[PDB]
RNA sequence: GAGGGCGCUUACCACUUUGUGAUUCAUGACUGGGGUGAAGUCGUAACAAGGUAACCGUAGGGGAACCUGCGGUUGGAUCA
RNA sequence: CGUAAAGCGCACGCAGGCGGUUUGUUAAGUCAGAUGUGAAAUCCCCGGGCUCAACCUGGGAACUGCAUCUGAUACUGGCAAGCUUGAGUCUCGUAGAGGGGGGUAGAAUUCCAGGUGUAGCGGUGAAAUGCGUAGAGAUCUGGAGGAAUACCGGUGGCGAAGGCGGCCCCCUGGACGAAGACUGACGCUCAGGUGCGAAAGCGUGGGGAGCAAACAGGAUUAGAUACCCUGGUAGUCCACGCCGUAAACGAUGUCGACUUGGAGGUUGUGCCCUUGAGGCGUGGCUUCCGGAGCUAACGCGUUAAGUCGACCGCCUGGGGAG
RNA sequence: GCUAGUAGGUGGGGUAACGGCUCACCUAGGCGACGAUCCCUAGCUGGUCUGAGAGGAUGACCAGCCACACUGGAACUGAGA
RNA sequence: UCCCUCGCGGAUGGAGCUGAAAUCAGUCGAAGAUACCAGCUGGCUGCAACUGUUUAUUAAAAACACAGCACUGUGCAAACA
């Protein structure tokens, strides 16, 4: 999954004040991060599939969220989308 | 395939097919410990075994055995040696000395390597077998004590062991079923040599295959003199041994020194 | 429920009456309580009350004449994907007229004869027999 | 003299012509399967536990139904 | 649309359709009024003239529509600010044959070698082929190798489906409970699209014990291109790529809300002289019986085939023909 | 999948009049699954027949519209072809 | 002309020099890729995949070779010569 000193580490860095673990500034952006550090875990065997479904889960997930900033606060997503180099 | 990295394969442009190249050894011009190598196949007179010719060549290349010991190397780079498929790196001592070694599997960017006895069981240098465990894979072996001959031809050549077998003598080469060899001797215990090296088709004789050898097909071609067998109106009918050799298998190397060796099926 | 709120209201009145309960319950809502008011009047439902200020939760107590229940016929028409919309002389007449139906007006929620008397139209809600 | 008409010529274009495809309908030595019929030969596949439970997929084989292997199904009889 | 024809093999998801609750606002949908126009003639109502009728004819009705204007604001839609029960995040636990990789163990088979020992073994309904005096079978010792993991194992569990069973480690997905804390409708469905798919089969290269299409013997039989017996190749196993089908079945699409009960299974949690095996609740998943109702009947029956709502796929007589 | 006068823009030209209608030049666009292009068929409508209706099938006779005049093409005269 | 360690420097300036194609317009002959030079094209079928090789001096082929495939032998003082 991901580890606690990193999960409780990166909402203390998105969260427009303290413990919002709930915040889609935090929530989001706490995805990318087992997004793409299983990127390198998908990297080798490849043959599991049954681990990429969650991957792809939290990926349109993710998106599900972003589309969200969009229609909530224009900016907030602008202002988002870099400080994880999104949109690639 | 089923490895990284794949071998590339020419497209239909002018009949061509596979090729042969490495994920790269970073340069195209190797060192200096090298000789000038013959030329042809005759011998001192006749031709002797059919077959063999054609140009490119140079570059001899060398070491085997290590007698040096304990002294720890470091991969250089690996590097392309012609006629043998075996890649081969290249090393440095901690003493500005300088080897050859036949590229193990993982080795490229400098890792461990130690040579003589008592040393990492990894794929570094030889080893006295006595000093091995199981080695189900442990290299180009030796015959005898010193020397380093025996299964030189690394690309995908292997030998396994029995884990621990006494009276000093094992092995088990490839086709070569089972053989007891002096276990004074020493195994790189690496073994390997890639083996896709060797899993591309030369594609259409001249630029791959005459760049070799001769037109090593001479079949039946009839004329009752050049070959045991010709003539007949446009077909075969009997034996077609070439000096009755008989190619009915039969077999040879009999009685003499060795001869000791095991098992050996027939399937 | 989560898509047909409305649709659902019915549902569980007419769900209720069959299990012969007493009262029927479930979240509220301005149209929801609405129609509910019409039915009150109309002597097919006994009262009706909420719960909550910030959660509230509709009350409605099923009715019955003899061994048999009053709101013996209860459907939905104007749903989602398929509304209904009619004028002051479309309005329909339920049950030849004993049945009533709920129809929202520029005025309000209202009766088959309710808006006819006023003489406009609106959407379709339900037949109630 | 202007200007105009005929005139020659230029552009647009009908007819008409030549290649080359596309499509459609008719037809053809022979050939494949389908359908009827009158039921002939040959066996008995399935329906009973149909006499090796059957069927689906897939593969191979055989005069013919069909036989055999691998997986799934109950749309299997008897207390398996 | 369970069995009659009909749920895509299963997921994710773009477009599309649909959208919890409140207030304000808008007035597009919608509703009301009105103004145009909707040719006349047909049709219809009332009424006229040919002696009646057909027919002819006055006026109206209608022309269900499109537009424009003035309003109405419940519902749908748009905009603004919200709200929390939907959905999601965080924490901490729980169970699991979920997946991918790598190890490793024990039982058995076969084979190779050697010891003991001797004329049978193996097989069937019998038999025969086959293996045996070149010494089998049996027995015992050592070795090689491959496949699958008894017992636990269950009416059990996990997975979207297909499927997934020894023990260990590494990488990884989902489900559920509980105090809670957080976001604030961010959701449901989904043609096309992308991906996953039993077995058999295909390509390259490995491997190969057992089993076994093909094939070969023996037997059965009227025949026996079979069932049975003795052998046995592909294949079954591995890697990597392809093929996409199955009675891919619950023959029953996904999501949500309602609607008597009984007995049981499995897993979480709260509580009770927790003194106990234990007793009382409260969630998840799952068996069997069954009421109302539904059904052509069988039967389904809170895990519905009952009562409803949103979206999608599909059917329209049999053969010919997937 | 369709489309070079094709979609648009400047200009001059042209018509009774707007206009790619036209020509030169500039841009590289315009159409399409809300079905383009392509093939088969077809005059449209008020209406007619059936039908409880919705709907289905149609478009004789009468009337509004369109198109054609042996076939293919062209312009002349004129308010008008 | 501008600048600088510094110079066969750098920058800006664009004189002279050279110069195709296209597009309109006109013109000559019977003819303008005018001479030399410089693919004939297509349709059906056998054989061999294909480049290549061969009877110097009557056979260039469908024959030899070829890459690929398979069988078999060879444990290195290898088999084989």
């Amino acid at each position: 999954s991901l580890s606690t000193e990193a999960t409780a580490k990166i909402v203390s860095e998105f969260g427009r004040d303290a413990n919002d673990t709930g915040s889609t500034e935090v929530q989001v952006a706490l995805l990318t991060a087992q997004i793409n550090h299983l990127q390198g875990h998908f990297a080798e065997h490849k043959k599991d599939h049954h681990s990429r479904r969650g991957l792809l889960r939290m990926v349109s997930q993710r998106r599900k969220l972003l589309d969200y900033l969009k229609r909530k606060d224009v900016a907030r997503y602008t202002r988002l989308i870099e400080r994880l180099g999104l949109r690639r | 395939v089923k490895c990284k990295p794949t071998s590339p394969g020419r497209r239909h442009v002018v009949k061509v097919v596979n090729p042969e190249l490495h994920k790269g050894k970073p340069f195209a011009p190797l060192l200096e410990k090298n000789s000038k190598s013959g030329g042809r196949n005759n011998n001192g007179r006749i031709t002797t075994r059919h077959i063999g010719g054609g140009h490119k060549q140079a570059y001899r290349i060398v070491d085997f055995k290590r007698n040096k010991d304990g002294i720890p190397a470091v991969v250089e780079r690996l590097e392309y040696d012609p006629n043998r498929s075996a890649n081969i790196a290249l090393v440095l001592y901690k003493d500005g000395e300088r080897r050859y070694i036949l590229a193990p599997k993982g080795l490229k960017a400098g890792d461990q390597i130690q040579s003589g006895v008592d040393a990492a069981i990894k794929p570094g240098n030889t080893l006295p077998m006595r000093n091995i465990p199981v080695g189900s894979t442990v290299h180009n072996v030796e015959m005898k004590p010193g020397k380093g001959g025996q299964l030189a031809r690394s690309a995908g050549t292997y030998v396994q062991i029995v884990a621990r077998d006494g009276a000093y003598v094992t092995l088990r080469l490839r086709s070569g079923e089972m053989r007891k060899v002096e276990a004074d001797c020493r195994a790189t215990l690496g073994e390997v040599g890639n083996a896709e090296h060797m899993l591309r088709v030369l594609g259409k004789a001249g630029a791959a295959r005459w760049r070799g050898v001769r037109p090593t097909v001479r079949g039946t071609a009839m004329n009752p003199v050049d070959h045991p067998h010709g003539g007949g109106e446009g077909r075969n009918f009997g034996k077609h041994p070439v000096t009755p050799w008989g190619v009915q298998t039969k077999g040879k190397k009999t009685r003499s020194n060795k001869r000791t060796d095991k098992f050996i099926v027939r399937r | 429920s989560m898509q047909d709120p409305i649709a659902d209201m019915l549902t569980r009145i007419r769900n209720g009456q069959a299990a012969n309960k007493a009262a029927v319950t479930m979240p509220s809502s301005k149209l929801k309580v609405a129609i509910a008011n019409v039915l009150k009047e109309e002597g097919f439902i006994e009262d009706f009350k909420v719960e909550g200020d910030t959660k509230p939760e509709l009350e409605l107590t099923l009715k019955y004449f003899q061994g048999k229940a009053v709101v013996e016929s209860i459907q939905r028409v104007s749903r989602p994907g398929l509304r209904i919309y009619k004028r002051k002389d479309e309005l329909p007449k339920v049950m030849a007229g004993l049945g009533i139906a709920v129809v929202s007006t520029s005025k309000g929620v209202m009766t088959d004869r309710a808006a006819r008397q006023a003489g406009l139209g609106g959407e379709i809600i339900c037949y109630v027999a």
